[PDB]
């Protein structure tokens, strides 16, 4: 089923690409590198079924590393109360914020 | 996710079902085939490069490659289909049963 | 025939000694400019490092500003449970800006031609 | 011997594109092994900084790292300069 | 064909399938999968007429969209975590997907409708290579990912794919579509107890090859693929049909043959992942499949059906070419019960 | 011719000068007189945003010397 | 954003010449003189029927052809790279073979149209 | 937010998608398939990768070219389909166009997960990394890497292409 | 200021396009020993005011049995990309700066072709259907040849930027360096133009006016702008190829004027070889790219790839 031939013969066919963390081409790192580092080493060696429960953390940052969906969250639920607080006039956004900041190096 | 995605996994549902419903010919079929791996390299392209996977980006070519070689194996097989009976009908392979 | 076959020969040959001066001579040079980029990245460095720190600072407290009247909001809350920096993702570094400013930070390079 | 010499004879008589294309083809596969100069392309791509030199932690104990880049240590470029 | 031609398809067929075997990679297994496929349309049409042009097609189209669907839960995969190595999918929608794309490459129920079309429209070569071989593949890579899949749609694709064999093998006259539904039964039993031990399916697999190359050499070797046509070799060659007729009742899982073994480990399995149930359906339903085996050893072997008088001239006449390994073939497939402990070496 | 061919010549030549020297001189107005800043790479591209920013009219041709670091 | 100002500049221009050739001059559309052109006489046939393609086979390999060339297209950045020798053998393999599935159609008789 | 040009792009993408799989005549399918191209390639352009959008612009266009002439050679009717010229190609088409527009209103307008997950929207731009070095094209160096790390996979594509070139001989040869 | 320079680019090109038609005239006039147009306007200048004004009064007209919409799409297409393909052309700067601007190049020219196609469907007419899969034919013919040249020309230059093609030749043509693949080039433009003796898709001998026969007045001129402003843009593509101009930054008119001496020079020649020869059968032209330019190319692509490593003579600018 898997004839591990690479492992036996230490060849490298494919392993070379099946990560981010894996030495690319002039040093260029995944935008997860730390991440992805962070949850391979917390999982390795330990199995499948243990690094599910226990690598959990890593892997949740991880994945929100990738899709960025709690980041995604927050950052709606602040433009909508900056919606509704300006709506009412309640809020007034400052001038860095409406194009007329001093820009610097 | 992103509403790009979205319209990418569309497309992909949309020519599988395209491919899945046959009208008469065959050669609509095959498009439709093409069409799934235009939408397979556009979807893994996006992927990629959002991610910043440097060296995956030579998937997509090897992707391209393989359409291809079955692009043109799609065609080998219409050619004798048409030689056969003269038009590339879907009908017209009826000849085997369950 | 041979004095044609030569002709052509002799041409291909000086071709190819011109070009490898040439082209020898423009890697000396893409090596130099290389280096003058080499000394000047550290500034770039920490002016970039204070240009992005300002700009999460001011999203800070706008945010404490805008998010004073929500109940069970932490102002500035990671959203990850590590405690090591994470580069800024774009929406959040100008998420509270002009349309413009946001267009020039995304496509503003890839549509400059 | 003969043989082959009358074959390439009535291949250039018959078809002169296709000697001429196996010829570059063979010389384009055979010549690059044989010559002093493929090391040096090597080199002058490996002497291309398209990265920043990121330094090291001095320990005291680093004889052969410069700690200015015009100190004497570290990899030379004269060889380049000169070819 | 050329010889030469056909050997380096064969090899490419083969190499395909190993490429599927000792890849770390989602993208390499895809790659091994596209290139058995490239290779194999061209050994189903070696002997060339409408039919095979048919069965040929028939197989692309089916094979091509599995493809295209394999493609897209790698991709789904790879969007929910960075990754490209195949061991547990991260997405249950990715992991439906996949487990459909396989069960339409194995030719599982409810996409077994092409295995019998195709079957019958190849020679008997070609449908040993199709029902042999071409199934190493995806069975080794459902058993790399066993533990991500959902047992609910497994085992009821399995269970359709027992019923659905039985029922269409018990209406057919013509033996390749005899021994397509033969496979289709006998995919479901090996995908049946995937979930719990990957070792019973590979023991299941390898008894179900044995058997199926020697049912498919014995049938070559007297050229019949119809019933009728094969009533006739007791007239020419009756120990040919007498071992035909003790691999059939291998094939039938009966005890003490070696058909029997497969049956007895899968269930057994089962019950003690608590699932008294399902075996009980499984062993009841294969009771169909050995009907149809035994109404072929009826009008095969058991009895003796009229014959022709042409077929004087060819007593006098011996085989031209002999199978190497057929002998060896028949003795695995009904007298290997008493090394039933040696599954363990398989593990 | 056979001179006589030499006007159609001329008039498009003269035509195909234009657009060149009107990509030169267009390029050369909008950039402060100095050459269109070419950014392949995102390194070139950054020069030009910093040299924006620092401009202080927002536009990157306008140049700061020694003179702005008192 | 320039190239997308571009290529609507050149399709509106485009598209304006053919609304001013259909708009501007006088029309006098008749049966006869919109009919099907065979030279002097109406056509026996239908222009849409199976028109048959002698090089079937020539167009199947131009798509195999035309994939080499988006492995090649990369070689001008590999050649950058540290490791030469195996670059150049990668390389030289690749249109190694594109020369020999060349030959083997060549001597096959795959080239020549079908009769 | 920012003129959500990428999601004008990929909806005309899924209209041509639409186009040729309402199964009208091939004709119209390789028109609707080379307009998908040309606008993937623009997807693909704004978000980083000339290389790759440009090289599939390329090859379907060849493909395309191919399948034209095979169609007039083998696809051919008296009277070719478009897609108002029968109720099944017509309503497959407006079924496929109401469809997207479905999903498109469902997803934008509040926040359900369809199939997979959900998406609230905000343009395309969210995601992007704000990353700042380098004298080169990070897709051209991965692309170009093909030739020092992916041996393995030029062998493997190398092999497919010449067993591609036997394979259709093979297949077109008759008897 | 950026349309501006956009018109810039348009309105002068259909002027050298019209006034090729003129140049064209008068030169297979004197190479066949008469004069060509010499009467409307002095020396022939205003026949082709008076051909554009004369094609644009005159009515147009839709065949019956053709698709509309193809048959009206086909020439605006094929005229919107004719002025596309110039937008990227270092003059010596160009209107759109691009990284890959050959490959920009390559994907365009190859959408071309389905204009053609389209029009000659569309059209519903037998002629107009050879003419258009003469098209087929010549696409499948010179396509991988083609781009398999410019790679092997390429790697001399680093990169795919076109403007890098100057400081590639600052010193040398880049024809000193690879005169075969200059001449293959060189023939692939010919076909890849619809050009004498490659012009099969017109085919007026043969075909009569081969995909374009039912297009008339203002649809069929801007065909013929197309085709004559593909003329135009693939020699001065193929000079600034091969025949890298010095380029004085402080002074871009100077080479200005020896790019467009060149590019002018090149198309006379096209010209030159239309009044020459005879017109090869379609077959013929495939046999010709297939079994003598393919090996050719596929050995000097094998040699280009391996002197610039043997010599270390590469390029920078990965
Ligand atoms: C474990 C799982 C359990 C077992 C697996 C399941 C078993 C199913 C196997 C079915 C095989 C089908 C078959 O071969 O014929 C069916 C055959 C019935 O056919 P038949 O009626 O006898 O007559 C057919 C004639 O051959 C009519 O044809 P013919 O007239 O043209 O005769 C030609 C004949 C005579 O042959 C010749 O003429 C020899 C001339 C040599 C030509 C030189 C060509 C070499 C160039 C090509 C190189 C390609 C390399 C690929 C590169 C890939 C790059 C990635 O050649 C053949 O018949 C086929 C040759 C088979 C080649 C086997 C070599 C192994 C390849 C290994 C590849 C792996 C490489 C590494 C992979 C790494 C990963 C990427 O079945 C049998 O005869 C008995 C069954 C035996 C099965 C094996 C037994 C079980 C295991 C022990
Ligand atoms: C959401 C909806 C999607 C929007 C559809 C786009 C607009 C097309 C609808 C108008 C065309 C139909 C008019 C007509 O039938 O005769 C008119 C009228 C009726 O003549 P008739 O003799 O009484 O009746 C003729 C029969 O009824 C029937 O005669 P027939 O055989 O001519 O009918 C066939 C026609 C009938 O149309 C239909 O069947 C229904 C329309 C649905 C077509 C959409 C399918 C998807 C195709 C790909 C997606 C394209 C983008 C769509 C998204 C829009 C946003 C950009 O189908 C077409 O040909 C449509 C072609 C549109 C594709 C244009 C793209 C060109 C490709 C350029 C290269 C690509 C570069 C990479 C990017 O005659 C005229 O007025 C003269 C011709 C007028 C045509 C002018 C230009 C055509 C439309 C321009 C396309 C827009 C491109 C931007
Ligand atoms: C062997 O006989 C033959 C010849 O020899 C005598 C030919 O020349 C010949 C070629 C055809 C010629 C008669 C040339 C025809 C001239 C064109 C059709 C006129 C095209 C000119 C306009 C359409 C260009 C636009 C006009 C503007 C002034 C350009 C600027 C545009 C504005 C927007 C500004 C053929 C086919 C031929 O068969
Ligand atoms: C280089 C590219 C750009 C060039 C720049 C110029 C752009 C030109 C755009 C193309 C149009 C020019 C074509 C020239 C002739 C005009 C064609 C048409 O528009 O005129 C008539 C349009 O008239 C309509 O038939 C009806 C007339 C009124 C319609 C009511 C519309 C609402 C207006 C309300 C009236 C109140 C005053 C409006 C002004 C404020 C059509 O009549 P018809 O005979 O078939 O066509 C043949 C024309 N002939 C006779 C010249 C040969
Ligand atoms: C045991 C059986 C052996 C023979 C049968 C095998 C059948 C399969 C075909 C060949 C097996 C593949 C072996 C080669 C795997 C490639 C990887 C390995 O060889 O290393 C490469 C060594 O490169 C060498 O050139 C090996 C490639 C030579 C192979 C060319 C022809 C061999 C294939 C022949 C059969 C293929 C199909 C038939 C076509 C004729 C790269 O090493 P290097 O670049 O240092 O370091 C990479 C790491 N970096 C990037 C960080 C620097
Ligand atoms: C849910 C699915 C459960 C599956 C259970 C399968 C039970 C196994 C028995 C299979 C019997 C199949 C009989 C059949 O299909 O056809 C009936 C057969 C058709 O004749 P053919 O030989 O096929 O054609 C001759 C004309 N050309 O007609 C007959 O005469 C049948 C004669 C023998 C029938 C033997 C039945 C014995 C059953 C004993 C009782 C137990 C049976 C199993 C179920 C037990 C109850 C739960
Ligand atoms: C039609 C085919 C579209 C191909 C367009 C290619 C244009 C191009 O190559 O320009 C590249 C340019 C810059 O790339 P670089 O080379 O890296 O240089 C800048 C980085 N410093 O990229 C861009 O500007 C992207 C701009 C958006 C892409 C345009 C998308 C065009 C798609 C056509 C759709 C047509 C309209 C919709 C309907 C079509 C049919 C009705
Ligand atoms: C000024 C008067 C304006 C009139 C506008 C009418 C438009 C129209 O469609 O009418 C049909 C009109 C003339 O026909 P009749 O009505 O019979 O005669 C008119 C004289 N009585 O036909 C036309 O001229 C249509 C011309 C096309 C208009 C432009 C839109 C075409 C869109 C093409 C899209 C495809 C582009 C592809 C290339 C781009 C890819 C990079
Ligand atoms: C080791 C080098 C490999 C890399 C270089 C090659 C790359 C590309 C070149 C090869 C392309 C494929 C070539 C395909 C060969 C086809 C052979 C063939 O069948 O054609 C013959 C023509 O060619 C032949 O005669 C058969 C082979 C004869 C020898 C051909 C060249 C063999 C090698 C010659 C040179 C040897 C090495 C160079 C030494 C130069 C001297 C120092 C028949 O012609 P037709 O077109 O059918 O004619 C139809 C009308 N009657
Ligand atoms: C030290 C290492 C050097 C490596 C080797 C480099 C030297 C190479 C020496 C040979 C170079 C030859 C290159 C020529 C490529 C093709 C030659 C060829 O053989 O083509 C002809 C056909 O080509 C033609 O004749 C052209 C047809 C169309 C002619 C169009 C007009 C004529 C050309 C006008 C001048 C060309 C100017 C080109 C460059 C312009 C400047 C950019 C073959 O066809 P047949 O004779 O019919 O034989 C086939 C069956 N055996």
């Amino acid at each position: 089923p898997f004839f591990d031939v690479q492992k036996r013969l230490g060849l490298d066919l494919d392993r070379w690409m099946t990560i981010q963390s894996a030495e690319q081409p002039h040093k260029i790192p995944g935008r997860c590198h730390a991440f992805e580092k962070e949850w391979i080493e917390c999982a390795h060696g330990i199995g499948g079924i243990r690094a599910e429960k226990e690598c959990k953390i890593e892997f949740d940052d991880f994945v929100e590393c990738l899709l960025r969906q709690k980041t995604m969250k927050r950052l709606s639920a602040i433009k909508r109360q900056r919606d509704k607080l300006i709506k009412e006039g309640k809020y007034t956004p400052p001038p860095h914020h409406l194009g007329k900041e001093d820009p610097r190096p | 996710m992103p509403l790009v995605y979205m319209n990418i996994i569309m497309a992909f549902a949309i020519a599988l079902a395209g491919l899945l419903m046959y009208r008469s010919h065959l050669m609509s079929s095959l498009l439709c085939l093409e069409g799934m791996m235009l939408s397979l390299f556009i979807m893994s392209t996006l992927i990629i490069l959002n991610t910043h996977f440097t060296l995956a980006n030579m998937m997509p070519i090897i992707l391209l490659v393989f359409a291809a070689c079955e692009a043109a194996l799609g065609l080998s097989l219409l050619v004798m289909v048409s030689n056969t009976y003269g038009t590339d009908y879907v009908q017209n392979l009826n000849l085997l049963q369950c | 025939g041979y004095s044609m076959f030569a002709v052509g020969i002799g041409t291909l040959l000086f071709g190819y000694w011109s070009m490898m001066k040439w082209n020898r001579e423009r890697r000396r040079l893409q090596i130099e400019d290389f280096e003058a980029r080499i000394a000047l990245m550290p500034l770039f460095q920490a002016e970039k490092d204070r240009r992005v720190l300002q700009m999460l600072r001011e999203n800070l407290e706008e945010e404490a500003i805008i998010m004073k009247d929500v109940p069970d909001w932490k102002v500035g809350e990671s959203v990850f449970h590590t405690t090591r920096w994470v580069t800024p993702m774009m929406g959040e570094l100008y998420g509270l800006r002009t349309n413009e400013e946001i267009l020039s930070a995304t496509y503003g390079f890839i549509w400059y031609t | 011997a003969g043989r082959i010499a009358s074959f390439l004879k009535n291949a250039w008589a018959k078809e002169p594109v296709l000697v001429a294309s196996f010829a570059i083809g063979g010389l384009a596969i055979i010549l690059p092994s044989l010559s002093p100069y493929t090391n040096y392309a090597i080199r002058i791509n490996r002497a291309t900084p398209y990265n920043y030199p990121v330094p090291l932690r001095d320990d005291g104990n680093m004889p052969d790292v410069p700690s200015h880049p015009q100190d004497p240590q570290g990899p030379s470029l004269e060889w380049l300069k000169n070819l | 064909m050329n010889p030469i031609i056909y050997t380096t398809l064969i090899m490419t067929v083969m190499s395909g399938t190993m490429l599927v075997m000792i890849s770390s990679h989602w993208l390499l297994i895809w790659i091994g999968f596209e290139m058995n496929l490239l290779a194999m349309i061209p050994v189903l049409m070696k002997n060339f007429n409408p039919r095979a042009t048919e069965a040929a097609t028939k197989y692309f189209l089916t094979q091509a969209t599995a493809s295209m669907m394999l493609m897209m839960a790698i991709i789904i995969n790879l969007l929910y975590s960075g990754q490209w190595t195949i061991t547990k999918m991260f997405n249950p929608v990715a992991m439906t997907m996949m487990t459909m794309a396989l069960a339409m490459k194995l030719g599982l129920s409810p996409f077994h409708f092409w295995v019998p079309e195709v079957t019958q429209g190849i020679s008997l070569q070609a449908g040993l290579l199709l029902l042999t071989w071409q199934k190493l593949a995806p069975l080794s890579v459902l058993c790399q990912i066993s533990q991500s899949i959902n047992p609910n749609l497994m085992l009821t694709m399995a269970m359709l794919s027992i019923l659905i064999g039985g029922w269409g093998g018990l209406n057919q006259t013509q033996l390749r579509k005899i021994m397509a539904y033969s496979s289709i039964a006998h995919m479901g039993w090996m995908t049946a107890v995937l979930p719990y031990n990957t070792t019973m399916t590979i023991l299941n697999l390898l008894i179900y090859i044995t058997m199926t190359l020697a049912m498919f050499m014995l049938l070559i070797h007297s050229s019949a693929t119809t019933t009728l046509s094969l009533s006739h070799t007791w007239n020419k060659m009756p120990v040919i049909t007498s071992l035909m007729m003790v691999t059939l009742l291998s094939m039938g899982g009966l005890p003490p043959l070696s058909g029997f073994m497969p049956k007895w480990m899968i269930i057994q399995e089962m019950t003690k992942n608590e699932s008294i149930i399902m075996p009980t359906l499984m062993a009841m339903t294969a009771l169909l499949n050995l009907y149809f085996y035994m109404r072929l050893a009826y009008s095969s072997s058991l009895t003796m059906f009229p014959s022709t008088n042409n077929m004087k001239m060819k007593w006098q006449f011996e085989h031209t070419k002999q199978m190497k390994l057929l002998p060896t073939m028949i003795v695995l497939s009904t007298l290997v019960l008493p090394m039933t402990p040696a599954l363990s070496s398989l593990n | 011719m056979w001179f006589e061919i030499l006007p159609g010549i001329a008039v498009m030549a003269a035509c195909l000068f234009i657009p060149g020297m009107a990509t030169a001189h267009i390029h050369k107005f909008t950039n402060g007189g100095k050459e269109k800043r070419v950014a392949h790479f995102s390194y070139q591209w950054n020069l030009m945003e910093r040299d924006r920013r620092i401009s202080g009219v927002n536009r990157y041709h306008v140049t700061k010397g020694l003179e702005n670091i008192d | 954003m320039n190239i997308m100002l571009t290529l609507l500049t050149n399709v509106t221009l485009a598209s304006l010449l053919v609304l001013i050739a259909f708009w501007l001059p006088q029309l006098n559309a008749y049966s006869e003189k919109t009919s099907p052109y065979e030279c002097g006489f109406d056509p026996m046939g239908s222009a849409r029927l199976p028109f048959s393609m002698k090089f079937f086979l020539v167009a199947i390999t131009f798509l195999l052809f035309d994939l080499e060339i988006a492995l090649l297209l990369p070689l001008p950045w590999a050649s950058q790279t540290n490791n030469l020798k195996t670059m150049l053998t990668m390389a030289l393999f690749l249109l190694i073979l594109l020369a020999a599935s060349l030959a083997y159609e060549w001597t096959q008789k795959g080239l020549e149209w079908a009769e | 937010m920012t003129m959500y040009i990428a999601f004008i792009l990929s909806t005309i993408f899924v209209i041509g998608f639409v186009g040729f799989s309402s199964k009208p005549s091939p004709i119209y399918g390789g028109l609707g398939l080379i307009v998908s191209g040309g606008v993937g390639c623009g997807i693909v352009l704004n978000f980083g990768g000339s290389f790759l959008g440009l090289m599939v612009f390329l090859i379907y266009l060849g493909g395309m070219l191919v399948v034209f002439g095979y169609t007039t050679a083998m696809a051919t009717e008296m009277y070719p389909e478009v897609w108002v010229s029968n109720k099944t190609v017509f309503g497959a088409f407006v079924s496929g166009l109401m469809m997207e527009f479905c999903m498109v209103y469902y997803a934008l307008k509040e926040e359900e997960v369809e199939i997979i997950f959900k998406f609230n929207g905000l343009g395309d731009w969210v995601i992007y990394d704000t990353g700042d070095s380098g004298f080169f094209s990070e897709e051209a160096m991965g692309i170009a890497a093909l030739y020092s790390y992916g041996t393995w996979l030029v062998i493997v594509t190398g092999w497919s292409l010449l067993i591609g070139v036997v394979v259709i001989m093979e297949i077109t040869r008759g008897n | 200021m950026f349309m501006i320079n956009i018109l810039s680019l348009i309105i002068p090109i259909l002027l050298a396009v019209a006034f090729l038609t003129l140049v064209e005239r008068k030169v297979l006039g004197y190479m066949q020993l008469r004069k060509g147009p010499n009467v409307v306007g002095p020396y022939g200048l205003l026949q082709p005011i008076a051909d554009a004004l004369k094609l644009f009064t005159k009515e147009p007209l839709r065949p019956a049995t053709s698709s509309i919409s193809m048959f009206i799409i086909a020439p605006i297409l094929a005229l919107s990309l004719a002025l596309t393909m110039w937008v990227p052309l270092p003059m010596p700067y160009p209107l759109i700066n691009m990284n890959l601007g050959v490959l920009f190049m390559l994907a365009m020219s190859s959408l071309a072709v389905y204009s053609i196609l389209w029009s000659g469907w569309a059209s519903n007419s037998k002629y107009a259907l050879i003419g258009a899969l003469r098209a087929v034919a010549q696409t499948i013919s010179y396509e991988v040849t083609l781009a398999i040249i410019l790679l092997s020309v390429l790697l001399m230059n680093g990169s795919y930027t076109l403007s890098t093609l100057i400081t590639t030749q600052e010193h040398i043509w880049m024809i000193f360096t690879s005169w075969p693949l200059a001449m293959m080039w060189f023939i692939s433009t010919l076909a890849e133009t619809n050009r004498a003796p490659f012009d099969l898709t017109e085919g007026e001998s043969e075909l009569v006016s081969g995909f374009n026969v039912e297009y008339a007045a203002g649809p069929f001129a801007m065909f013929f702008m197309a085709e004559y402003a593909n003329i135009i843009m693939m020699n001065a593509f193929t000079a600034i190829l091969f025949l890298g101009a010095s380029h004085d930054p402080h002074t871009p008119e100077l080479y200005t004027i020896n790019f467009v001496l060149k590019t002018l020079a090149l198309t006379i020649t096209f010209l030159w070889i239309r009044a020459s020869y005879p017109r090869f059968r379609y077959d013929q032209l495939m046999h010709l790219l297939w079994k003598s330019f393919l090996p050719l190319t596929l050995a000097l692509c094998m040699w280009h790839i391996s002197l610039p490593i043997m010599t270390a003579s590469i390029p920078p600018q990965s």
